DNA sequence: CACGTATGCTATAATGTGCAGTCTGACGCGG
DNA sequence: TCCGCGTCAGACTCGTAGGATTATAGCATACGTGA
């Protein structure tokens, strides 16, 4: 038993019959009326020109079966607008809906970050431009090379071709044996170390020591501004809302208590010692 | 946070849901411009969470000031970004879909609870054709499939009374509509009608299924999968290369062809599109389903960009590189170093050179809090900048750290636990670690260019663990034999060789000195050498009956080296014991009796003394290697050419076409076998013995001071077989086949050897490296398998207070004990009163462990066999008591409770296998003289007067004067005995006599040769010569035989002159032995033959070189529980025999015993010949057919002790041919878990009913139960199980996946809704929590506790 | 040592502080695998106590 | 392995019967590969790729 | 008891038992700085707890009495 | 409006696709 | 039940080094949010 997916599905297509102009015109009169048959039987007739246009667009993104669908999608907005009254042919028109709905499908999908239609067809005429220059300048070419043929902005070439790196697979195994990748060397720098996650306790609860050891009224607003022991974090304006209700005396006591604790940290060693860090 | 135990079930769609926190309806992942998550995409903010910790997108609330707000304008919750790890997501897809591990992993699974083929439910599933979901009209019955055309028919016909649909929706509704009660009962009644044995096991199959599917609260219709899931984000990561590149999990990949395809299929159905079309797509998604789940099972698995297959969610939970094997079960670890390692001889045994800058960095966080409490540093920061500066003070600090603070030195291979050992550091100034040569033997390290890893235990609890456990002192003896493990080789052992063994006079012989201090003083004074013969006068401390030394005075002849040793000697040791010219062999002796008479202190100071004097005088000594000291023997070419003449003798007898190729090649290997014999024997007497030139008297002989004997004869290095090619001839190569070559090798290393001889050592030298790097990794496979099957077992109890065990025996395998009684049930906890042999007297206590001192007395009272406590016989449930397995090897004592002994057990029997990768037994000599015993022997005189035997499994025995046995030997078949059963043999007689290179056929009566169905050209083949024309008959077998004379057994008939049979005595069969296949016949049809006479010689191929390459895979066989080919039949019950009737020539068995009187009958094939006759009182589990035994038929007719005993011997039968010492007690620990469950044969008062199969250990505490409630008890049997499927039936679900087979286990689990409780070793390590084991017994018996009271 | 994040940053200060004190908890690998499971369409949950 | 013909057998193919079954390997530089092999049965057959 | 630490595992039994009663004691040292039985002699908490149970001073039940005499002097003094 | 993203039309006829390289002994499962 | 395609594993740590590729017409009007 066949359990290829495609090859049932061409299987399927193979057993419906190939239409003549005049059976066209009948159908896609009747179709355009709103006739469920007429419409079926004109799609199904033209799955293979389908399939057949489907076989040039392969090695770019998507698989052959992925291309069949989009081009069936083409063929029936196609269907939909079909002129059986002009005397061209359906099997002509056809192939621009299929050829240009592929294509499209393709400039989406094909790539893991979804780069606009416009930047992507950009780009495009930027590539088929650099392979004409290539083909006479022996050597391939230069950022400002490709520029000087479009005469357009160095920077634009630049930012255009710095949008067409490719992604790498994190999983994809270093060295041609199936060992360690890039996600056994790749490391998160989001999560620290405990070494750094360490060095913000010790920092965090220092400062803790020297807060206790100020003014009543020094750290009563200088810790209820930063939201240390406060529950929000407010700003000089803010610590009004408490028991201060001042603007400048709230900044004059805030510089206060930071500068009595300037010289609690160059006392106890560390000022320009924990400056680096 | 900490739960008790783990569920898996099936995923309903809703249950999917739950998990979701938002539907992904786009492939988008980021903006290529703002690198910002796209709407509804796969990285999606708005779903998953916040990338960055406690910020929206768009930027609207940043910090905790705003903490549980969702962000109206981006939509993004504001919470830690450690939720994208977290949160998952779901897609809603418009057609069902397969789930392909419920329908590909076998069994079916969807395919068995339907009753339906895998094929027809696939046919439904890719729209080729209907399936029938209730057809209303009985005319069309369930789940019968209709084609395309089919359909059309009873369309019109029935139609509308009949419902049948098509691809995943109609398996789905299938599924649903299915009762599983109602069936259950159905297929029960069924059952009962006439239950075939495949068609009983298929029954009980799906019966267990329904009552599991009910049991778990899974239903069918979740099967099939209407919602998918999504995994998180960061689970899938895609992230930026420092080069403004990406990378990105294939998973994404697999993820977006899903939901393109879904999301077209959507729009396929909003635009009402033609069906055809629609099925495409349906076929398109479940393709993109299946790829994602499991990608490289259903078909071609979806390559990528890099034409790799993508890496799908089953592969990263699967295999090696899977998540349990890599992730979980073995770690990179924080505070390890490796570097190159090289000698530290100076250090003393619990010590490691450990270079400064490694072991700054390893305890860094150390440092910077000792430099707070000094005041030293004032911050984190100002310490890191002061290590980085390596300031003076540092080092003196970091000096402070590391004394007594022990940490873990490690080499690959890791094979048993003493490669890990804990040592004090020694900080050096070097790169390289500096490692003890005394443990240099556990490692199996040699510094040539081998590196190692450093380990820093960082808890108190760690730091005691090493001290205690696993310090290097405290770890002497190997846990798989009694034997220390830390022996001196190499330099060591030759020093103290050169400083015991004597030489002739010499610098002052028979000199008088007054203690070993005047003799040291004398030697590096120069008026003695090491090895004069003095009358020194030492003083000796031997230990009394109590723990006093009794010291004594005395006047003994030893050398001035031996003098100069005993200093070394702790007092308690006897002067005898160094006394001796001293070996390797010698010296562990040594350190052996220092650790049973001191202790360990005594013992580790000792080694340490022996390693400084070893290398001291190692060097003193000057030894070297010239090109001189290679000695060869003076008559090498006289024995070659010699050699060569007769092998010529044996090519001249081919030419002449009277010897067959076989049979000279086998006579020209034996003509070279003993040819190298003969030569290397006389390179070693005139190596050996060389020194015949002495003084004093006149010409005297004494030992050879040629530099590579001592080395060969001390054991420090070299062999008698490594110096055959370095003075003698090289010898015969075997090829990478196994195979030898008929050209050997002649010269040798110092001759030098030519462009043929070189070549020709090339193939077998490769054969042997290939073997190293290739062949490991089936032994390690073994290894692996070993230890998942006894990983469990835990010392549970100290004493189980069960009077079972298995009463031993010794083996005396050849003329020389290879194991002792002694040896084999040290520190075994003896079963019942084992006393002497007279019973009239007590002499060992019952629950006693067996000291050397009882193990003395054993061989004084010469106790023939004893019954010992083991593991297999123990009571304890969930374990084994300490009294059941006797002595910790490694400890030299008792075993604590809570040890982990199954790992141990699996790593002792592994290890050697993993490390480690002359059959002319012509006739038998006996040695001491004795009377001849034979046993299960039934031999018969020929023409010539000499005992032939003709039975297969024949033993003979040595009696002594008194009656015991003394030597034992295996006398094959058609061997011809010099005296027969009973009568009187002298020293040094050849008692038996046979041709090793043939298996010869003999006749048990006289008369003349029939030929019967041994037409030529079907069954056998004919070949003549010449002149006169002697013609040889070969035997075809089913390789080189046609279709004709397939079912035709060819077989030479006996019969008398007349031309009738003849009967043989004291039976009803006519003469008639059939031939086997590549059988050489040389006498033809019509000659006389008396009884005695060989009818056919069957060949006898087998020229390997055995080694390790061919013996695993003999115990990976028994370990695995695999039935032999051709198995030999057993009796079943004990009885009276009677012979019956005969189908064409094929046996049947009227067997009547006497009290179970009912008949048992059973078909024998008709060439397999019996060696017992017939009419007898048989015992069950007597051999009737000659054969291999399979370990089931084993236990079911004679129960554990025999099944046990046949394994532990027959592995230990390969082991011991390689000279492994490995006791009986490891093996017994992975048998035990091959017999961990055992099938109910009829119902008990639980819900176990026929043909459950559970675990003895849980059979046996419900008939406790049954015991004292009454009720219906439960009838069982006992089953053997291999290792692999014993480890998959433990009941833990997370054990059985993480050691294989994943995809299988967790289908399996997650249909039966299993939950696992979490008791074993592995499953803990996994969660990543502390082992119910060793030091965590205690920790884990406190929870277990908790747990019962709560 | 190796996964557990809440512990190896809850050790190393123990570890400056002098107190050897193990704060163990799970590993962050098994979490995965579960979530891993669970993207399999296999429902694991954990019974807690 | 070079293209042209060559001759081969599994010894003992089926462990069973230890027939030895020839095989016939026709191995192009660029092609479809052309197999002839015996059955146990001594039947001819001829497979493609 | 630093090199050897048989006689230490002699006085208790258990090895295991041994290191959970050795470690108890040397956190009691490393973190509430109970005092030494025996002179440090210059040795690490660990070193000190396994010579005190060399010489049978520390014990399980010890550890036990002395915890709860404590604690119920505290639990006095509350009240 | 601009900027980014999308939907759309053009009409000679054209209407069934196209990479695989074999390893090995063992253990199960439909014809 | 036998011949036969299908599944299942196949030692443990070290290491060296990044990664590369292809290509999607050309233009006019349409839809969604900031300045
Ligand atoms: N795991 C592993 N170990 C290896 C490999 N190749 C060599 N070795 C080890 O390196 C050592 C090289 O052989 P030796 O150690 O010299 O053999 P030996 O036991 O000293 O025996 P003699 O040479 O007779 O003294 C062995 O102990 C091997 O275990 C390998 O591919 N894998
Ligand atoms: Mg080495
Ligand atoms: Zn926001
Ligand atoms: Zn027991």
């Amino acid at each position: 038993r066949v359990l290829d997916a495609t090859q049932l599905y061409l299987g399927e297509i193979g057993y419906s019959p190939l239409l003549t102009a005049e059976e066209e015109v009948y159908f896609a009169r009747r179709a355009l009326r709103g006739d469920v048959a007429s419409r079926r039987r004109m799609i199904e007739s033209n799955l293979r020109l389908v399939v057949k246009i489907a076989r040039r667009y392969g090695n770019r993104g998507l698989a052959l079966l992925d291309l069949i669908e989009e081009g069936n999608l083409g063929l029936i907005r196609a269907v939909e607008k079909f002129d059986p009254e002009r005397g061209f042919r359906f099997s002509t028109y056809a192939t621009w809906w299929i050829r240009q709905t592929i294509e499209r499908a393709i400039m989406n999908q094909t790539r893991t970050i979804r780069l606009p239609i416009h930047i992507v067809k950009e780009l495009n005429v930027y590539l088929r431009t650099a392979r004409e220059l290539s083909h006479k300048l022996d050597h391939e070419p230069s950022a400002e090379e490709i520029a000087e043929q479009l005469d357009k902005p160095v920077d634009d070439v630049s930012r255009m071709l710095r949008l067409n790196e490719r992604i790498t697979s994190v999983d994809t195994p270093l060295g041609g044996d199936s060992e360690k990748a890039l996600l056994d060397i790749l490391a998160d720098e989001k999560e620290n170390g405990p070494e750094d996650t360490t060095q913000d306790d010790d920092m965090k609860q220092s400062i803790v020591k020297w807060l206790f050891e100020l003014n009543a009224k020094q750290r009563e607003v200088l810790a209820r501004r930063f939201g240390l022991l406060g529950y929000e974090a407010a700003t000089l304006e803010d610590v009004g809302r408490e028991i201060g209700l001042t603007r400048e005396r709230v900044r004059q006591i805030q510089v206060e208590g930071l500068r009595r604790l300037r010289e609690i940290l160059q006392t106890q060693g560390l000022n320009i010692e924990a400056l680096f860090l | 946070e900490e739960f008790d135990a783990i569920k898996i079930a099936l995923a309903s769609p809703d249950m999917i849901r739950s998990w979701s926190f938002g539907e992904v309806k786009k492939p988008e992942t980021i903006n290529y411009r703002t690198f910002k998550p796209e709407r509804d995409g796969l990285f999606c903010a708005r779903i998953f969470g916040p990338v960055k910790d406690y910020e929206c997108l768009c930027g609207k609330y940043k910090r905790l000031k705003h903490r549980g707000v969702i962000c109206e304008k981006c939509g993004v919750e504001v919470t830690q970004t450690k939720v994208r790890r977290e949160r998952m997501g779901h897609i809603e897809l418009a057609s069902p879909t397969a789930h392909i591990w419920f329908l590909k992993s076998l069994p079916s699974r969807i395919g068995l609870l339907l009753d339906m083929p895998l094929r027809d439910i696939e046919r439904v599933l890719y729209f080729e054709s209907y399936v029938v979901i209730e057809g209303g009209m009985t005319n069309l019955e369930r789940q019968q499939i209709l084609t395309e055309e089919q359909y059309l028919d009873a369309l019109e016909e029935f139609g509308d009374e009949f419902d049948a649909k098509m691809g995943a929706e109609a398996i789905q509704a299938l599924l649903k509509s299915m009762d599983l009660e109602q069936e259950c009962e159905q297929l029960r009644e069924e059952l009962n009608e006439t239950n075939s044995e495949t068609k009983r096991k298929k029954l009980t199959k799906r019966i267990k299924l329904l009552e599991a599917f009910v049991q778990s609260g899974n239903k069918p219709e979740w099967m099939i999968l209407t919602v998918l899931p999504v995994l998180p984000p960061d689970l899938r990561p895609l992230v930026p290369l420092d080069g403004g590149r990406f990378a990105t999990s294939d998973l994404n990949d697999l993820y977006r062809r899903v939901i393109n395809r879904n999301n077209r299929l959507k729009r396929l159905l909003d635009l009402a599109a033609p069906d055809i079309i629609v099925r495409n797509e349906k076929r398109m998604l479940q393709e993109a389903v299946d790829a994602l789940l499991d990608n490289g099972r259903r078909g071609r698995a979806i390559t990528g960009s890099n034409k790799r297959p993508l890496k799908s969610l089953a592969d990263m939970i699967k295999g090696k590189q899977g998540r349990f094997r890599q992730n979980l079960l073995g770690k990179r670890v924080d505070y390890s170093g490796r570097s190159v390692i090289t000698v530290g001889p100076y250090l003393r045994l619990h010590q490691c050179g450990l270079p400064k800058k490694m072991a700054l960095e390893l305890f860094k966080p150390f440092i910077y809090g000792k430099l707070e409490l000094r005041g030293l540093a004032t911050t984190i920061k100002a310490a890191k900048k002061m290590v980085e500066r390596e300031e003076a003070v540092v080092w003196d600090i970091l000096d402070e750290v590391i004394r007594e603070h022990p940490v873990l030195l490690n080499r690959a291979p890791t094979l048993h636990r003493l490669g890990i050992q804990a040592f004090e550091p020694v900080l050096i100034e070097g790169k390289a670690i500096q490692l003890h040569p005394l443990v240099c033997a556990a490692y199996n390290a040699d510094f040539d260019g081998d590196q190692m890893a450093v380990h820093v235990p960082l808890t108190l609890e760690a730091q005691l663990e090493a001290r205690a456990l696993m310090m290097s002192t405290n770890n002497i003896l190997s846990p798989a034999n009694g034997e220390p493990i830390i022996v001196p080789s190499q330099d060591v052992v030759l020093g103290l060789y050169y400083m015991t063994r004597d030489c002739v006079n010499a610098k002052g012989e028979g000199m008088v000195l007054t203690g070993p201090k005047e003799a040291e003083r004398l030697y590096r004074s120069g008026l003695a050498s090491l090895h004069a013969r003095v009358k020194v006068r030492i003083t000796e401390y031997e230990k009394d009956a109590n723990g006093e030394l009794v010291a004594k005075t005395s006047l003994k002849d030893t050398t001035v080296g031996r003098a100069i040793l005993w200093m070394i000697v702790p007092k308690g040791l006897p002067y005898s014991i160094v006394n001796q010219a001293l070996g390797k062999k010698a010296i562990s002796k040594m350190l052996n009796t220092c650790y049973r008479i001191l202790g360990l202190k005594p013992t580790v100071i000792f080694a340490d003394q022996i390693m400084y004097t070893g290398f001291a005088y190692a060097a003193r000594s000057g030894a070297s290697v010239g090109i001189d000291d290679m000695v060869i023997p003076e008559k090498k070419h006289e024995i070659i050419s010699e050699a060569e003449a007769e092998v010529a003798e044996i090519q001249e007898q081919f030419q002449s076409g009277l010897v067959t190729a076989g049979e000279r090649y086998n006579k020209v290997i034996d003509i070279w076998a003993a040819a190298n014999d003969r030569v290397s024997k006389a390179m070693m007497d005139n190596l050996q013995t060389e020194t015949v030139i002495n003084r004093d008297g006149q010409e005297e002989k004494q030992v050879s001071f040629n530099s590579i004997y001592m080395m060969a004869d001390s054991g420090a290095r070299g062999s008698a077989a490594q110096i055959r090619q370095l003075a003698g001839m090289r010898g015969l190569m075997a090829k990478p086949d196994g195979s030898i070559i008929e050209t050997p090798i002649t010269a040798n290393f110092r001759e030098g050897l030519n462009v043929l001889q070189y070549f020709i050592s090339t193939h077998g030298a490769r054969k042997g490296l290939a073997d190293t790097a290739l062949k490991t990794a089936n032994s390690g496979y073994l290894t692996r398998r070993l230890v998942d099957v006894a990983q469990d077992l835990v010392v549970t109890e100290d004493d189980c207070g069960t009077h079972e065990g298995i009463m031993m025996t010794p083996v005396i395998e050849g003329g020389d004990v290879k194991e002792p009684l002694r040896d084999r049930v040290l520190g075994r906890v003896t079963a019942e009163d084992v006393l002497k042999p007279g019973t009239a007297d007590i002499l060992v206590p019952r629950n006693t462990l067996l000291h050397e001192q009882w193990c003395d007395l054993l061989e004084e009272n010469s106790v023939d066999a004893v019954k010992v406590r083991s593991v297999v016989s123990c009571d304890t449930d969930f374990g084994v008591c300490a009294h059941c397995y006797g002595r910790d090897l490694a400890r030299g004592h008792i075993i604590n409770k809570g040890e982990a002994i199954g790992v141990i057990a699996a790593q002792s029997i592994g290890e050697p296998g993993t490390q480690l990768t002359a059959a002319a037994e012509s006739s038998i000599q006996v040695k001491n003289k004795g009377s001849i015993k034979l046993s299960n022997v039934k031999s018969v005189v020929n023409s010539s007067g000499k005992l032939v035997i003709t039975s297969r499994n024949t033993e003979l025995k040595l009696i002594d004067e008194f009656g015991r046995t003394k030597e034992s030997y295996k006398v094959p078949y058609g061997a011809v005995l010099a005296k027969g059963d009973g009568e009187q043999v002298a020293g040094g007689e050849t008692v038996a006599n046979w041709d090793p290179h043939t298996m010869p056929v003999i006749t048990e009566v006289s008369g003349f040769v029939r030929f019967t169905d041994m037409i030529d050209g079907q069954t056998i083949t004919r070949q003549t010569d010449e002149l006169t024309g002697l013609s040889s008959l070969v035997v075809l077998d089913s390789a080189e035989r046609t279709a004709g004379g397939k079912d035709l057994r060819p077989a030479l008939k006996i019969v008398d002159a007349q031309g009738n049979d003849v009967l043989i005595p004291g039976t009803d069969m006519p003469a008639q032995y059939f031939l086997p296949g590549k059988a050489i016949v040389q006498l033809e049809d019509g000659v006389q033959i008396s009884s005695g006479d060989t009818l056919a010689r069957i060949p006898q191929e087998s020229g390997g070189t055995k080694d390790i390459t061919g013996g695993l895979p003999r115990v990976a066989d028994l370990f695995e529980a695999r039935r032999p080919k051709e198995p030999a039949i057993l009796a079943e019950i004990s009885g009276i025999v009677s012979f019956g009737k005969e189908t064409k020539g094929k046996r049947r068995l009227v067997i009547t015993p006497v009290d179970g009187s009912d008949p048992y009958e059973e078909m024998i094939p008709k060439w397999r010949q019996l060696n017992v006759f017939e009419g007898e009182r048989v015992e069950r589990g007597d051999v009737i057919s000659d054969g291999p035994e399979a370990p089931h038929d084993i236990l079911r007719l004679r129960g554990v002790h025999a099944v046990t005993r046949y394994i532990v011997n027959e592995v230990q039968d390969v082991y011991r041919l390689q000279g492994v010492k490995i006791n009986d007690k490891h093996i017994e620990v992975i048998v035990r878990q091959m017999l961990r469950k055992a099938t109910i044969v009829n119902a008990g008062s639980s819900d176990f009913l026929e043909g459950e199969q559970v675990e003895y250990s849980r059979v046996k505490i419900a008939n406790r139960e049954l015991e004292a409630n009454g009720k219906v008890g439960a009838t069982y049997s006992r089953d053997l199980l291999g290792i692999t499927k014993a480890s998959l039936a433990t009941e833990s679900f997370i054990s059985a996946a993480s050691f294989q087979e994943t995809t299988r286990v967790l289908t399996e689990a997650a249909v039966a809704g299993k939950r696992d409780e979490l008791r074993g070793l592995k499953e803990n390590v996994i969660v990543g929590r502390l082992i119910p084991a060793g030091t965590g017994y205690a920790y884990h018996q406190d929870r277990m506790r908790r747990r019962a009271a709560g | 040592k190796s996964d557990d994040v809440n512990g190896r940053t809850k050790m190393y200060k123990n570890i400056v502080d002098g107190n050897h004190q193990m704060e163990p908890g799970m590993p962050e690998s098994f979490n995965v695998l579960l979530k891993e499971i669970r993207s399999l369409g296999i429902n694991i949950e954990l019974e807690d106590e | 392995r070079s293209p042209g013909v060559f001759f081969d057998s599994d010894k003992g193919k089926t462990h069973s019967s230890g027939k030895v079954l020839y095989n016939a390997r026709i191995i192009p530089y660029r092609g479809s590969w052309l197999d002839f092999e015996f059955d146990p049965k001594d039947n001819l057959f001829v497979r493609i790729d | 008891a630093r090199v050897t630490v048989q006689d230490a595992v002699e006085k208790i039994g258990n090895r295991f038992d041994l290191v959970l009663v050795a470690a108890r004691r040397a956190r009691q040292m490393q973190v509430g700085g109970k005092d030494p039985l025996v002179p440090e002699e210059n040795d690490k908490t660990t070193v000190i707890a396994l010579r005190e149970i060399e010489e049978g001073l520390i014990n399980n039940q010890i550890l036990d009495v002395r915890e709860r005499q404590e604690q119920q002097e505290q639990e006095a003094a509350e009240l």
